[PDB]
This record gives C-alpha cells, structure tokens and sequence, in this order.
C-alpha cells in the first residue's frame, strides 16, 4: 500500500518525541475533558456525607484523608492543562486554609459549561468578557449576605459553635469533641494585640487508647528521657544554653606542649578543678534545670548530680526556641551563669509515661502562655493523621476570623441566592454576552448538587425546592441532612455559616484558572524524560 | 464481585504453609529419622 | 565531487540548496504570524521536567520549539541579538524575512539569477531610510507622551486590566531615576516577585526591598526613624593566612586563649556601638547594619543587646542602589568611622510570606534607585509579567534617548510601499525587480493584524491604500472594525531606533541566503 | 486519549465491589491468629528469609512476622500493636472481634 508523507513546514523540523496540538477540536476541547475528569475524582469528598480515599504514593506510604487539597497532592498529574487547576487549589490553602475542594469543582463546572456555548457560535473571547463581568457581580452582591458576625473571641462558649462547621465537614460524629479541644488551645495563647499566630499550636501524637482520651496542656511535650538522675522539680528556674555542656576548645588547630614532670601530673587535675567552679556558679542561681542543645560530657554530668540539678537535652534547633518563649529565657551562647533575665520559670517539670513512651512535660499552671500543645490519642498511626489534618483546619479558621469576622449562611444557601441575583442581571444585558453570564449562574448549582448526591437523594428536587423558598425571600434556607427525604432547613438557627473571606477568594481564584485554559490555542510538548 | 486472587501477603506465590494433622505427622516422621541415627 | 571523497557526508547542489532555505524560513513563518498584535493568541510551552510557561514574545517562543535545522539557527540568532539591543521587534524580524524570502522566488523560478535580485534590495533599502527621517516627529517627551509609547508595547502581552496597571509602574519609575544629563543606567531598578495575593497588586516601591531579614529573635521589627549602614567588613571568625596554632598548657591557659582570639572581631563591633550611641542618645532613633559579609552569631548577640538590627549577605549589586536611594557611603573598613557616611531612611519593617522573609526600605528623601514588586498567584504568571516589564522598560528609555517617535498600527509599512512604487522606473536594467519584490514583502504588518482580528486581507488593504493617495495622511488600520484610522491622533506609538533596527537587519540576512550556493557537511559527525 | 491524566500504571478501583473486597481480605489476616485462643490454643512456626524460626502463640508477634502488603488488612496488624503497648494482653481478642 502507499504511505501519507509528512506536510512540509514545521512539522517536517520538529524532534522526534515532542507532539503539537493546535487548533479549536485538538486544543481547547480535550484540555475540558482532562480538567472534567479532574472533578470527578474529588467531588466524592464534598460535604459531611463524603468518603475517605486510601492513596498510596510511590514510597508505598498509605494516606487515608479527605483533604480536597492532600488527594491532589499525593497523586501525580501528567496533564499540564490539568497542572493549573492544582497549582490554583494550593493557593487557596496558603492564604486561607479551608476551600480547596471548591475551586476543584467551581473550575469544573465553569470550564464544561463553556463547552457547549462555543459550539452554539460563539467565539472564545466573548465567554471569556461574559465570565469577567459575572465575576465582578459576584463580588458587589456577597457583602450585601453576610449575617451573624462574631461577637467575642475571647468566650469559650462562642468560638466554639464557630469552628464546629470546619470540623463537622471533615470528622462527622466527633464534631462536638473535636470542637471544644481546638477552642480551649486557640483562646488560651491568643494575645492583646491580637495577633493570632499559627506555629502556637503544637500537635503530639501517642499511640494509645482512643480519640475521646486526648487533652490539651498548656506547655511542651518531649519524645525524650532525662540525660541525670533528678526527674521532678517543683519551681523550677530552667537555664537554656545553647552551646554544648563541656570544656571550652579553640578552633585553631591547638595541643598541649608539657615539657617537665611536673606539670605532667597537675594537668589532669587542673581541667577537673575547673569545671567543679563552672558547674557550682549555676547552681548558686537557684539554676534547677538546665536544658542544653549540643553534647553532654561525663565529667560535667557527675557534677551536675551533685548539686540536684537537672540536665534536658534537645538536638533540634528550633524545638529549643520554642521552650524560650513558653518559659521566658533566653539562648545563651556561652558557658556563663544568667544573671537576671535568662531564667525561665516554669511550674512543674517531670518525667512521665503516656502509652509506654517516656516523656518529659515543662507543665504550666497559668492560661497565659506563648506555646499551647495538643495530646492527640487513638488507636492506628492512619486515624491520628486524619485528625491532624481536622485540627488544623480549626486552627486556620480562628486566624480568619482575626481578621475578618464577617460570615455568610453556608450549606448551599449562598449559592443558590448568587444564582438568583446574577441570572436576573444578565437579562438585562441585551448582546451576545448574557449567554455567558447565565451559563456562569447555572456553575453554582454544582455545588448543592455534589452535597445531595453524597447524601443519597435525589438532586433535582432539592434544587427545585431551594428555588421556591428563595423567591419569597428566605435566603437562609440550605440542605437538610438528617432528613431521609429531600426537605430544607434554616441555616442560620440550625447554626452552620461559612466564613465571608472563605469564598470571597475562592470565587477570585477560581475564575482565574478557568480563563487561563481557554486562552490556550497551541501547545508544544517536548519529549518526556 | 469476581473476588479476583488478590495479594495479601509479599511474595504469596513463593510461600508455603501446612496445618491441621498433616504438619504433625511430618514433625514425627523428622524426629524419628534423627533419633534412628544415633541408636547404634 | 564529495561523495567521492567523504562517502558519509551529505550535500545539496544546485537549486536543492535554495529550496531547503526557502521551506524553512516559510515554515517559521506559520507558527510566528498569530503573535502580532494585542489580538494574538497564548502559546502553551511544556518542556521535559514538567514546567508550563504561558508566552507571547518572538524571542522565548523561538528558543523553546523543538526545532532542528541549519537554516532555522540563522535567524534565531538574529532575534536574539535584537532583545538585547533595542528589547522589541521580535516576532516582526521572523515575519519579514520569511516574507521577503517567498517573494523574491517567484522571479528566480521564473529564470533570473539570484544576484540581480540583490541588487535591488541595496536600492530599496536607501530609499526607505530616506523616508523614515522624515516621517517621525521629535516631541519633548513629557509624562503624558510616554503614556501613550509605554501602552503600545504593554497592551499586546497583558490583557487591558494589567495593562493600564503596570503603564503607571513603568513610565514613573523611569523619570525618577533619570538626571537632566548622563543616559538612563539601568541595573538600578530591582524586580522582586512574590507568590501571594491577585496580579493586579504589583505596585511600585520607593526604596528597596531585600529578600532576607534579621537571624536573631530579638530585634526590632519596626523602626520609625534609622540610619542605615551599608559597610562590607567581614564580622566572621577568621583564620591566619599563614598557617598557626596555639601551644597552651594547664587548663587555666586554655581559657585565656579562648577569649583573646575574639579580640579582633569584637574591636569591631565596639567601634560601631560607640557610633550608636554617639548620634542616637535617646531612645527615639533606630540604626540598621547591612553588611555584605556575614555575621557569626557572637556578633548577633552584642548588637541585638541595643537594637541594631543586622542583616547579612547582600548582594554586591544593593551596594550600589542604597547609597543612591538613603545617601551614606559604602566603606570597606572602620579606621575612619564617621556620622557623615550614615544613611537615612522613613521605614523599615520585616515581611514573612510563609518560609521567607522580606525587608522594606521606604520613605526615602530623594531615591534614585525604585524597585519593582511583583505580585501573582501562579509560577508561569511571574513569568509572563517579568516578559512584559523588561519589554515596557526599553520602550520608554528609547523613546527618550531618542527625540522622535514614530506612528504605529502599520500606517509606515504603507508608506514605504507607496513611495518605493515611485522610484521604480528611475533604477535601470532588471534590478527593478528588486525593489518591486520589496515592496511586496512591507506590506506583511497590515495583512497579519487584519488577519488576525478577522477581516479579509485584500479588501482592507485596497481601502488602506485609497487613502494616502489622496490625503497625505499616516492613516494605519483600525483592530475592531477595519476602517482606515489615523494613529498618529489615537495614541499608537512605536520607536525609531526599532524600526531603523529591523530594516537593517532584515535585509543583510536576506542577502545572504540568496546567495548560497550549497549546503555542505563533511566535517566529523561529533566531537569525539 | 493522546494526552493521558496519571502515569501508565496506577490502579484504581471503586463502588460496591471495592467494599466487599475489603471485608473479605479481613478474613485472611483473622484466620492466620484463630487458634491460639484459650488454654487449648496451639502456637504457629514463622521462618525468616535466613532461616531464622520464631515459635509463639500471641497474636502480637505472629502479625508482626508476616509481610502483609494489603492496604486494607494493615489496619489489623497496626490495631494489635496499640493493644500491646497500652495494656499488653488480649492482642488476639482484638483480631477475631474487628
Ligand atoms: N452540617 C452541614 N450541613 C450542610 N452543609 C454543610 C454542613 N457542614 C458543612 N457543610 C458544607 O460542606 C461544604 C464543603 O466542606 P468541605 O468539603 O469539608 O471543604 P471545602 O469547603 O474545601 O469543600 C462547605 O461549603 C459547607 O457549606
Ligand atoms: N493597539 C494597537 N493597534 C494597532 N496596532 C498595534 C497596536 N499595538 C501594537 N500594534 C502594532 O503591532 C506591531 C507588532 O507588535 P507586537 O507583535 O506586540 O510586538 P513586535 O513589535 O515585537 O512584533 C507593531 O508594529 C505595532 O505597530
Ligand atoms: N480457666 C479458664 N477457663 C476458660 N477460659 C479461660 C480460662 N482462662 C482464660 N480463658 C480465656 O482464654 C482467653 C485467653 O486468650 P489469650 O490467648 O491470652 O489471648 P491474648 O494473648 O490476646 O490475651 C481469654 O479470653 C479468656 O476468656
Ligand atoms: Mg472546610
Ligand atoms: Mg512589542
Ligand atoms: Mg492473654
């Protein structure tokens, strides 16, 4: 038979292994069918009703989670169309922390539904103006819903009923525990001028009973023994030394140079004497505990079990700062006793057994510290994970509400209500671009469809009841999840709100990473290697 | 479901295993070799 | 000839030679056409490690298509030494010579030797630098001028909401830093970029801005009121050049000798306290220690006892841009320590975006050195602005270098084509050929910007070219409806330098491939 | 099709079928430690790649000995451990029961 010879031009001169995909049917329609699959894997994980995933990465490490943003993370994606919807999810959990699933399905259901307008005639640069104007509607109507701002975050009654919604999403059943842990530990290092930082909160786990057997302590925990033999103090004056605990070396190249018999035999003695003043000039500071970060010598270790003193050892650099600001000492770079303000005082310090792990506990009394830790207890190495993760998303909504204390009624209720206001705006709009901004209006049911398909009814009811009860006026109306049948329910007496800065950035977000696709017209893959 | 022979434990198909009586007779029919050899 | 000398060479005679050279250049041609004007198309690059650069200039997209051919190299290199020089004109260099390379085989197929078409691109070319010198006009190039130049060149690699954000960034950066004497030194505007927040955020800094803060947990974070001393002395612990080392005794001259090898660097440090708090008595002023050299954390201990805040390791280039921007001097040693080569800033305060740390340096009384910070939510998107900031930044320092500013939107390339028309019959012999085949080759700029936006190509060019016989008029063509526009009353602006530039080299890259005869390669198939 | 989403090689399963397939790999992990349970239980015989033989009857070394690779049935073998370290008897009650 003959053979089709290649077209002269450029694909006559390209390398062998490299691929070029131009035009409107190559290009911009299969880049929509690998982002559409994209939202497919990770919409089962939406609401309270999602389910877990067991991820396994190259390193045959097991990951059980139900982070939108943690799935992403751990698989790997060979689509660079597909690469974007990723790297626009990652931004949204450093700036806010919470909202990585829903610039997965947003960017999903913007990108389909541009589908179907480019095959009706209209161009890519006329959805690309609609989708702009429609994004900036979104954002004069969004303050415009905000309802039931935080009073005090200060009370512990209060801000607990405010992070049970980032906590219920994520560990159902164990959302009113898993509450008053995170609110006990955010209050109690939160200072006066306010300024909530999110490295305060430690997180420790023990493999041990169950989840209901964690507890919050104010101070530090160590996966390390006692170097001495004291091992409980009762007013303690820790002296933190950074600089190793034993004789002071040149680092010139030195040596010794003896050159009689006489000073052969005083020599040993001499360095033995001079480390007995070192060690006895700390002590008569009331020095109880010292806490070093180098090496530990044997002949300093015998005096320092002579005076009752106790000597911690910490190699990890930052695990040491962190000890200065929850007692209030300083990092000594020499081998000289403190003075005055370089001793932290602490109220109890012991060595303890949790779960068969010794551990040493710089216990404090007072609320008012800098560094809280979280005891976190359970019965596999997966399900602690799992609810490190939940913490965590507590956590970063106290630090968004610091800052922005606005909220809006979640659970649907938001966007169906945005649904209303932009699809009656581009009526108005006589051209070619009120198709786009409907099609941008109808995006926003994919969201209280994904709620009502993991719950196991059926969809299309709920959004055609959300729609009647809107249009009286009830904005506060969602999804209701106890009910077998598809019924609706108050939101803001039922108590579930969303943060106002959650979705404000990420409608932004979103929006961007689907505008960015259809721009696209060639692409030039290079070999993969 | 087509339960599929799915792996459980590494290297299952360079593995074996004997239980119930069959391992027990097999002990004794080792230990009576042994102790036949240093009758004489 | 070869074949029988070398059997593993390969060799193209004849008309083989012109037909590779012309196939190439027709095919570069065909990718590089849909990047010209603000109504071009994004490209998609991936290269083998898995990045994704998002880009529009002539220049990047050469260098990163997998393309492997002799004759191609030729005028990737030509581009390249166009970036560099004048920083715009590279997709409208790949444009012309393709162009001027087809027009010029219609008439060597029609049995014409190649150099009788050369000598009517030397004809044609004096005749179009004649008629550029009097189409430009020389204006003062006020702020408002260079308003107008700057969004030319920004509108067509951003959308119009970045467009008319980074054109306020790039012309007042430029005036700030420019004297009534001396050309415009570049190398003193930083851009830092920073992986945070929108893209409509980048905004121009009135300082300088240092990516790295203070290593000690115990200094300040705000200061009201600093000098700033920018010193490059060593605080290090150091060794002898020659080589040394200590013969000690009994431990008790052990310790003496511990302390007495800190004697030289901590003299050092004690001539910069006594400095503090000669001119900073009470406590109402900061003083900030940048150094070039590092600092061990001894001296991070003696310093931060007063709130000198220190910073270490700084670029060699910053010691240049803080002396302009606060006024002190950059000193090498401490013998001569004095007030008078002291700095002066309004504000300094520490940034931290997650594992980095930033310093700002601002309110400064007469700065001379701006910096530029760049905002954006992807890694490709600092990319693609980083593109469009260089290119926005050449194009307002030669259009002041420069007292002539010529119209754009394609109402020259007409121009020529009328007036070379006219000088047709004055050239004797069959070189007229030439200088009709050029002609031909300048009216490539108005057929791809009406291509691109959707008209038809001979029909705009017909109503183009109505005009300009009968009014004397640079009228160019309009990008949303096709009907003939003026762009010299709308704002569309070039550069001189660039289109003085392109002409030339478009011309001697074409002649000399026109004159090749063949293609040889007998040398050794690899270095090895 | 051309451009592919993940790498050639990673497996995916899910739905009914997935779940079931789980309970039943469960039942292997249960039926390895079942008779060693009461004062008439009977102690296994595990040999190493070197030739190392461990004889023991609890359920907290016989799992450890086995180099079970199954996603789901690890969650067995790591059940047993926290047994052992918190009250160190009743490892294989544990393994019967879930
Ligand atoms: N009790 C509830 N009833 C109805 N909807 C809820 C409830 N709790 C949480 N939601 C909704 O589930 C949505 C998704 O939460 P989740 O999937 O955990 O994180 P992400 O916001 O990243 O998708 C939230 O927008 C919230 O409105
Ligand atoms: N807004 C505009 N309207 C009409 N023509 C324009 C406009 N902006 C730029 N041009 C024209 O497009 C041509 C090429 O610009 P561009 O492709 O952006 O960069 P390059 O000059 O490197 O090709 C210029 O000659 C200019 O005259
Ligand atoms: N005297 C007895 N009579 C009957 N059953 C007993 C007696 N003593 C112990 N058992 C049963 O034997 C079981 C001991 O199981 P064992 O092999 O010790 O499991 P584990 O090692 O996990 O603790 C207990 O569950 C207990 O109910
Ligand atoms: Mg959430
Ligand atoms: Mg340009
Ligand atoms: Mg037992």
């Amino acid at each position: 038979a003959l053979h089709v010879p290649k077209a002269p031009g450029f694909a006559q001169m390209l390398k062998e292994g490299a691929k070029h995909f131009s035009g409107l049917e190559e290009a911009v329609y299969r880049n929509i069918q690998a982002c559409k699959e994209l939202a497919q894997t990770t919409r089962t994980a939406y609401g309270p009703n999602g389910m877990n995933k067991m991820v396994i990465n190259h390193l045959e490490k097991l990951f059980v989670t139900n982070d939108a943003a943690t799935i992403l993370r751990e698989l790997e994606v060979q689509h660079p169309a597909a690469k974007m919807i990723v790297m626009a999810s990652h931004m949204q959990e450093q700036e806010v922390g919470d909202g990585t699933n829903f610039v997965l399905v947003f960017a999903g259901a913007l990108l389909e539904l541009a589908e179907e307008l480019l095959r009706i005639g209209l161009s890519v640069s006329e959805v690309i103006e609609g989708y702009e104007i429609a994004c900036r509607k979104a954002h004069e109507i969004l303050p415009n819903l905000v309802c039931c701002s935080a009073k005090n975050l200060r009370d512990i009654d209060e801000v607990s009923s405010l992070l049970r919604t980032s906590i219920m999403s994520k560990q159902y059943g164990n959302e009113v525990f898993l509450a008053k842990l995170i609110a006990q530990a955010c209050v109690s290092i939160f200072p006066d001028s306010g300024h909530f930082n999110v490295d305060n909160i430690r997180v420790c786990k023990i493999l041990g009973s169950g989840i209901s057997s964690s507890s919050v302590l104010h101070g530090m925990v160590f996966k390390k023994e006692t170097e001495g033999d004291v091992t409980s103090v009762k007013d303690a004056k820790i002296a933190v030394y950074s600089c190793p605990f034993d004789g002071m070396i040149t680092e010139t190249k030195g040596t010794v140079l003896i050159k009689t018999a006489e000073e052969l035999m005083n020599f040993s003695k001499g360095e033995e004497n001079l480390m007995d003043a070192q060690v006895k000039a700390i002590a008569d500071t009331g020095a109880n505990v010292v806490v070093t970060g180098g090496k530990v010598a044997d002949m300093a270790l015998h005096y320092a079990n002579k005076y009752n003193i106790m000597l911690v050892r910490l190699n990890s650099k930052w695990d040491l700062r962190r000890l200065c600001k929850t007692v209030g000492a300083t990092a000594l770079p020499r081998l000289t006793p403190p003075v005055l303000e370089e001793m932290g005082h602490c109220d109890s310090v012991y060595l303890s057994e949790v779960g068969d792990t010794q551990v040493v506990v710089f216990k404090h009394e007072k609320e008012d510290g800098a560094i809280s830790t979280i005891v976190l207890r359970g019965s596999t190495d997966n399900l602690m994970d799992d609810i490190e993760r939940a913490v965590d998303d507590g956590v970063n909504t106290f630090k968004v509400l610091t800052r922005d204390k606005r909220l809006v009624p979640g659970g649907g209720a938001t966007e169906i209500e945005l649904a209303k206001q932009i699809t009656s705006y581009g009526e108005t709009c006589p051209g070619l671009e009120q198709y786009a901004i409907k099609k941008f209006a109808e995006a926003f049911e994919a969201i209280p469809r994904a709620l009502a398909e993991n719950s196991g009814v059926k969809a299309n009811e709920v959004i055609s009841k959300l729609y009647a009860v809107h249009q009286e006026g009830n904005k506060n109306v969602g999804l209701d999840i106890e009910a077998e049948v598809p019924a609706v329910k108050d939101m803001l007496e039922a108590g579930i709100l969303d943060t106002y800065l959650g979705k404000y950035w990420a409608i932004k977000l979103a929006t961007n990473a689907a505008v960015t696709v259809l721009r696209v017209d060639q692409i030039i893959m290079a070999k993969p290697a | 479901e087509y339960g599929r022979p799915f792996l459980i434990i590494k290297d299952q198909d360079r593995k074996s295993r004997l239980m119930g009586l069959e391992a027990l007779k097999s002990h004794i029919m080792a230990a009576k070799a042994v102790a036949n050899t240093m009758r004489t | 000839a070869v074949k029988t000398l070398n059997p593993k060479a390969e060799v193209a005679r004849a008309q083989a030679a012109l037909a590779v050279n012309i196939s190439a250049a027709r095919g570069l041609q065909d990718v590089l056409r849909t990047n010209l004007g603000p109504k071009g198309t994004m490209k998609m690059l991936v290269s083998g490690a898995g990045d994704i650069k998002l880009t529009k200039d002539g220049n990047v997209l050469l260098h990163e298509m997998q393309i492997q051919h002799p004759t191609a190299s030729l005028i990737a290199k030509v581009a390249t030494a166009q970036d560099d020089i004048t920083g715009d004109g590279t997709t409208s260099n790949v444009l012309i010579i393709g162009e001027l390379l087809k027009q010029a085989d219609l008439y060597i197929s029609e049995g014409l030797h190649p150099r009788i078409i050369t000598e009517g691109f030397e004809a044609a070319k004096e005749k179009a630098l004649q008629f550029l010198e009097e189409v430009k006009v020389s204006r003062e190039m006020d702020r408002e001028t260079l308003i107008d130049v700057a969004r030319t060149s920004l509108r067509t690699k951003v959308h119009a909401e970045l467009a008319d954000v980074l054109t306020e960034a790039v012309v007042d950066s430029i005036l700030a830093i420019k004297k009534q004497d001396e050309p415009i030194d570049l190398f003193m505007i930083e851009i830092m970029e920073m992986k945070h927040k929108s893209e409509t955020d980048t905004s121009l800094i009135r300082g300088l801005v240092l990516d790295h803060g203070a290593r000690h947990p115990d200094m300040k974070k705000r200061v009201e009121d600093a000098y700033i001393l920018t010193c490059n002395v060593s605080l290090e612990y150091e060794k002898t050049e020659v080589n040394s080392g200590f013969f000690y005794k009994s431990a008790e001259e052990r310790e003496k000798l511990v302390k007495a090898e800190r004697k030289f660097i901590e003299d050092r440090v004690k001539k910069i306290i006594e400095l503090k708090r000669k001119v900073c008595g009470d406590s109402d002023k900061g003083f900030v220690v940048i150094n070039q050299k590092g600092i061990d954390p001894f001296s991070l201990d003696a310093l931060s006892k007063e709130g000198i805040v220190a910073l270490r390791r700084a670029k060699r280039r910053n010691m240049e841009r803080l002396t302009l921007a606060c006024g002190g001097v950059a000193l090498n040693s401490f013998d001569d320590l004095s007030p008078d080569c002291l700095g002066h800033a309004g504000l300094v305060y520490e940034y931290t975006l997650g594992e980095e740390k930033f310093t700002f340096i601002e309110k400064c009384n007469n700065p001379r050195s701006v910096t530029l910070l760049i905002k954006g939510p992807n890694k490709h998107t600092l990319t693609q602005i980083k593109d469009a900031v260089r290119d926005g930044l050449r194009a307002v320092k030669n259009a002041i270098d420069d007292g002539c500013v010529v119209p754009g939107a394609g109402a020259v390339e007409v121009a020529m084509a009328e007036a070379l028309i006219k000088h047709k019959p004055s050239v004797k012999g069959r070189a007229q050929l030439g200088v009709q085949a050029f002609a031909d080759a300048l009216l490539i700029i108005p057929k791809v910007l009406a291509q691109n936006s959707g008209f038809d190509l001979q029909e705009t060019l017909v109503k183009i070219q109505a005009e300009h016989s009968e009014s004397g008029q640079l009228v160019g063509v309009d990008l949303n409806t096709g009907e003939p526009m003026v762009a010299a009353e709308v704002g569309v602006w070039d550069n001189y330098c660039v289109k003085k530039q392109l002409l030339h080299s478009c011309t001697v890259i074409a002649t000399n491939i026109l004159l090749v005869d063949e293609i040889m390669r007998a040398g050794m198939s690899f270095l090895k | 099709t051309p451009v592919i989403l993940l790498k050639e090689g990673t497996d995916s399963s899910q739905g009914i079928p997935q779940l079931v397939s789980n309970i039943s790999a469960c039942q292997v992990i249960a039926e390895a430690v079942r008779t060693t349970l009461g004062p008439r239980g009977m102690d296994k015989l595990i040999v190493d790649g070197r030739g190392k033989a461990t004889i023991s009857n609890d359920g907290a070394t016989i799992l450890k000995l086995l180099d079970v690779v199954h996603p789901a049935a690890k969650t067995l073998v790591d059940i047993a451990k926290s047994q052992d370290a918190e009250v160190g008897d009743g490892t294989t009650s544990v393994t019967l029961l879930a």
